[PDB]
């Protein structure tokens, strides 16, 4: 049920954002629909809250032998 | 469970899209977070597909392709594992236990296809001598088909023979030496792309900056962002000096 | 004269989505670069006289970079080709010169940013949200990543074209060589850093096996000594060997095949570790 | 205990000197090591004053003012706390417990006075147009009076009403947000003085050295002494090169 | 001609003890700089013709540096003003140019030395001796600190004047611009270092809350990610914002007020941490 | 009592140092008195001996949020 | 045990070779790994000599001579200790306990001889004014004899009086101050050779590179190999710039 | 004309084995340098006219470097002396100039490599094998070390001569000064590093003795404060003092004697620690 | 006994290497004998195997007060 609700919200927001950008033109319809979708996912993420995963940054291809996690600095 | 023919066609289409996204690396249709959910949707519960994708993504982080170094190819793993879990009735842990051998197999397959496309490149060379642009367009977009079939064919073979455990046995054909040997080789092929770029640059008098960049990355804690900032600063200051430009 | 219509920029932008897709070990991403410039060459060289074939062959040369940050290079070469077709003389080595000069830094700072921080941050957010099993995970990852990819592609093409039409407007002021020089310096620096950071060679031949600290066993190998002298020395020597082989007009395909064979055989023989 | 009027006058004078030294930052009459001993001398035992000053100095180390970032102002704390201890008959620990809220209050007061002196600066601007040097001297030395009263007035109010615990209650008027908010703001106003200097330098082509100095301080263990040595070396070498000066 | 008597150097030295004392948020330490040069302007420009007003306005400009290392700048400007009043032509931007050029490095290495190592070493010695409660504590601190402060002030004025009367003796040899360029380079370097070292912005918005190591709880915030990308990135962006605002002729007082309001409000809203 | 003795010693030493510099001139009377005071405090410090405090060096304005102690390198 | 006269002559020859190798520092005949085995061979069992040499080498690692800083001179220790062990019938641990005082004594002796050879240097100066090359050859090869006797004489005295424990007593003549004072002095004489080279270079405008090399070694983890690479890179780039060479 | 026979290179190589052996505190390794060039001066200056004495005095000057990497300098000076005796004008400061320029870097990277990594690696292998007590220990060390020493000596002489006969073949193209400048830069850098790395001064005067951490006792000395300001500051000041003394034409022998006396006396007085 | 065997092996290998280089000349006799000796010690080292010693690299003159072991970085 929550997944279907999320899909409906995404559809409504994208349609509304496309409608808002109609006077600007076709080049602005995309800039409206994208904004609608982004607002949907942002609102959902804010409702969810924090997350229990390590969130890696500046990692490298550690699958060969390189260091793992943040700048390949972990052997 | 048994699979209806409509679901077979749908899983074929999803596998084709994931295969093409594996080489394009643009829309991330080959990442497990998307491929697993799509397979789950076309096969049954979205719940299990999403969960498998989420669990496998954390492993697949850092499966970058870096300049002729081919990563273990999350697409084939993320598709076949979820087909085996949702249809073959296995535990999520058991399916994710199969992620790594499947990744190695996909790595082998994509390496083979990337060597094959050299024929397409040479055909484009021949089409150049006639000045045929439409031939170039067809040659480029026709080399994606191979990458699509690369994932599509095994993902239909597995789906059609889900009532057997022979896939786990076929996974043991590649014993250990190639599973780990490919990563070891990829620990050195990262060099080749940079070597080709440097060879094409034809700037031998600027080579001191290469060594400077090497040792700086070996004995300091600099980021790559910091190294980019430093490199830009040295470029600007070198141009400010260098009397070749400051001529009266 | 001949000039690029607005409709011929979107055409370059749309075709750049399939930038890879013909990815070889021989000339990586080259056919994609020539494929995404077809709508331009179709306008600047409307006939097959001789300049069309030269223009096509000019772009079927080695070209490897991060797929997303290649739009600026596409725009810059669009501007250069427009000027060269209109008559202003840009040799042939200033086009390929600027292409190769910009290939370095953009691949050196594109990978550690897009395949580096940008993709796994969004992927980790989406994966963590997907552990509970809500659609917000995949949707978040997909939307957030593509809104960055599309933005950088489109606006990179636009900005590269606009800024490249100003580099040629003062031709003779020594701007192309300045830009090539600066790009080469930055690219060499970052590639030198990445060769050390992202490569790994391990030679596990035990040299000494002192046993103390009630069984710490303190094993030292050849790799330990080499890392004490200079970390990443073996990949540096391999880089120089590859450059020497490429000097002798050896096909890169055989170099890559040799690397694969060396890796597999060395791991089988037990002198390449992990 | 009660305080004789002569001691009130003496504590007023000591407070004025400490207040002026707070802004001058020259003789360090505002540091607790000196102010506490002076108050102890004029009030009674030098023993307790010296001990309080010694204990409070170790906290007040690193209460530097750095370019429009105002520190918590040791003067008001070091005066009022010792007045409360020697005259109000409190434990040394209890008095030093009041050092931090008093420091925050003094920080607020000195920020207000430093905004007020802008009127004096503009009056000096007006006096410039008449070429009146004596007016400039009077305007400069007349802006110290405000900084003296800033510490003198509360330090007489407290001394006159020592037979009450209302000061500890008035200390709770500034609840928590401004006590900690001022330090947080001071964590960013350090930037403003450097920004003003850089804006006045009008050297945009030397800005690469700024970024170079930034990242070097973020990923290395260099001192400020070492960074000064490095900066001097780069300045000398830049001048040695740079063909603008090496012209035949 | 007009020259500075010996008695007019002590006058500059004595008045420099009250260097601050009119310290504004608008033009920090500027009125002090004009106040400590009164005995010189009183001699070089004995009349109020027009050059007196120009000389006064020249020194009521922004001038911020460590109070103790400002004697060398006072001496250098004394020499420059002497030469300019005697007739040799020093523009107007070479006086303010050298002042601003020397402001940078002297504030960048003055604070970490005087407010840095020098004051707290003596203060710690005195405080430790004062724990027992002997007068040696405060006396030690007072005497040792003032014997350094007075020495540096007096001999900085003297040395700056003497060395500045040699920079102008070879005017036309390109020495003032060399000195300004070198001082600017060193100052920019040290200020860039100090912006990173001595600033602090903390955004405590929790992004992930993994719990492991039998309860280590491993909280990561937005500040953690930003510090992994580039430590001190937010203060760097704030520096550029302040420079942009000062370009637009915004009064610094409003910038400082805005900073105070932002800090207090952000801490109240709980998105500025500590 | 020790404090009064220290004050008397300081006065005597400053007076003696001023007297020693009389032939040099008023510009040397200060250089003599300062030397006397410095010798007094140095002799007292030598008699006291070591001290039980951390002795910080190259510290910064740690009151905002900066690192504390020796180069702001302590979080 | 007693020693035959032939063994006395042989140990004299081995001591002479070790003494000359101490100053030549070419064939490493003075390292314990070689001297101990040679003494063991000429005296008796090679087994004990090899073992003593192996044990003492691990101590003697890092007994480099660096530009007028004289190390503790492994030759005298490695010879006399094995003479005392093989002939004087002591435990290996007891003999190696004597390695350090013997090293200090040898350090003193070699410092004295290295001050003496200044007379030989001045004699060569005088021979230069006559243009006599054979005199220069004889003067150079005749200054080795002193370094040979430096080790040979005590190594014969010890061998002839092995039936007494007086050597351990004579080892206590140098009490503690010179044993440790010499190493402390050697902690500063490393500077002198570099100072002499820099003084002879007469390049004052390149002195900024000295300070640059100093602080870089104080706050970073760079090797000496890395510092050599960096120095070469800066030399090349300085020559590329520097308009003194890029003149039209 | 006069040229160096092949037999006169081996003669230089053979005599360079006794490169030290007359090692003074006054002119370290100088007589060895003049001794190893005797077979050359015996050919280029067959008579004692005046150039023989000048040639001899030219090489009895201060010359200190790592003994093994001195063959290249020997070869280079062989080439220079050959050209100068044949007539081409090289003066008396380009020979000593190049010698002193090459002394720096070769001693700065020769010691940490030969006395640094090369000798103790082989020595440790041999010593470990000798613990069991087999002849393989000493034999391994001896053979492996001498096969490197002899190779570097012989081929350094050969390569230095061959490369130095090309530096003079384009005399007037500004090559000698380029080489001297580059060698001086590299040498100054490495010597500055080694002065910090390989020196040690310790002043153990206790300043504070805080006691906490249930008895960690946290003693701090003058050396602690100095090391916090700048590690190795005292040896740097001593280097500058030695340079100043050598400027004043003080004999180095007295400097070394003073250093020995200072070390022994300071350790006796207890203010030089260890 | 093993030491005598090692000496005999060294002698045989050096003689054989010298004989192999006879046609090249006296300048190659040395290059043959050296190769023979090197092969002898290398074969012996390979037979012995690993070793129980710390194997130091890039050490300095630690006998004065300098750091000990690998770059003088150990106090
Ligand atoms: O970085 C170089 C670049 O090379 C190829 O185009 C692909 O492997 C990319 O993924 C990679 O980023
Ligand atoms: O450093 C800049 C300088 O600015 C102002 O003048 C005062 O805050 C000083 O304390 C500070 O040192
Ligand atoms: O490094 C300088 C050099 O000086 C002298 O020649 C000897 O002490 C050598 O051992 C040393 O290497």
């Amino acid at each position: 049920d929550p997944n279907t609700q999320l899909l409906n919200d995404l559809g409504n927001n994208m349609a509304w954002g496309a409608a808002l950008g109609a006077p600007g033109g076709l080049g602005s319809a995309a800039l409206g629909a994208a904004g609608g979708a982004l607002q949907t996912v942002g609102q959902g993420l804010i409702d969810h809250g924090p997350v229990n995963v390590p969130i890696p940054v500046l990692i490298g291809p550690s699958w060969n032998g390189s260091g793992s996690g943040y700048n390949s600095a972990t052997s | 469970m048994e699979i209806t023919t409509l679901q077979i066609v749908l899983v074929f289409i999803v596998a084709c899209i994931a295969g093409m996204g594996s080489i394009l690396d643009e829309f991330q249709f080959h990442r497990p977070l998307i491929a697993c959910t799509l397979v789950g949707i076309v096969l049954g519960d979205m719940k299990t597909g999403i969960i498998i994708g989420g669990t496998l993504e954390m492993i697949a982080l850092g499966w970058m392709n870096i300049g002729a170094a081919v990563a273990p190819d999350a697409a084939l793993a993320s598709i076949i594992s979820t087909i085996l879990v949702i249809a073959g009735h296995q535990s999520i842990g058991a399916g994710i236990a199969l992620a790594i051998p499947l990744a190695a197999a996909g790595q082998v397959l994509t390496i083979i296809v990337r060597t094959i496309t050299v024929a397409f490149q040479h055909a484009a060379d021949k089409a150049a001598d006639n000045g045929n642009l439409t031939a170039i367009s067809w040659i480029h977009v026709s080399s994606l088909f191979l990458q699509a079939m690369r994932v599509a064919i095994p993902a239909v073979i597995v789906a059609l023979s889900v009532g057997t455990s022979e896939v786990q046995n076929m996974l043991n054909a590649i014993p250990e030496v190639v599973t780990n040997g490919l990563n070891i080789a990829g620990g050195m092929i990262v060099v080749v792309g940079y070597a080709m770029v440097i060879n094409m640059m034809r700037a031998g008098y600027l080579m001191p900056f290469f060594y400077l960049g090497f040792v700086t990355a070996a004995f300091t804690n600099f980021n790559l962002v910091a190294l980019g900032v430093i490199g830009t600063v040295m470029a600007v200051l070198y141009i400010q000096l260098s009397p070749k430009y400051n001529r009266v | 004269e001949k000039k690029l219509t607005q409709s011929d920029i979107r055409g370059v932008f749309l075709r750049s989505n399939l930038f890879q897709g013909s990815w070889n070990f021989e000339r990586m991403q080259a056919l994609g670069f020539c494929f995404s410039m077809v709508p331009a060459i179709r306008r600047l060289y409307p006939e097959n006289n001789e300049a069309r074939k030269q223009a096509i062959r000019r772009h079927l040369e080695f070209f490897n970079t991060q797929p997303f940050v290649a739009a600026p290079i596409l725009g810059v070469t669009l501007a250069l080709e427009e000027q060269r077709a209109n008559g202003a003389e840009i040799d042939d080595g200033a086009i390929n010169g600027i292409k190769v000069g910009l290939m370095g830094p953009l691949a050196g700072v594109g990978d550690p940013i897009f395949w580096g921080t940008v993709r796994p941050v969004f992927a980790a957010l989406g994966a963590g949200i997907a552990m509970s099993g809500s659609l917000l995970g995949p949707l978040l990852f997909f939307i957030l990543f593509n809104l960055v990819r599309l933005a950088t592609r489109y606006y990179g093409v636009a900005y590269g074209y606009s800024k490249g039409i100003d580099i040629v407007k003062d031709m003779g002021g020594g701007f192309l060589q300045k830009l090539t020089e600066g790009a080469s310096i930055l690219g060499l620096f970052v590639m030198g850093a990445l060769v050390n950071k992202w490569t790994h060679v391990n030679i596990p031949l035990v040299v000494s096996r002192i046993t103390d600290q009630t069984g710490k066993e303190h094993v030292t190998t050849v790799q330990t000594i080499l890392d004490q002298l200079m970390p990443g020395l073996v990949p540096l020597l391999l880089t120089f060997a590859c450059m020497w082989l490429l000097r002798k007009k050896v096909n890169p395909l055989w170099i890559i095949v040799g690397f694969f064979v060396i890796g597999i055989a060395g791991y089988a023989c037990g002198l390449l570790g992990l």
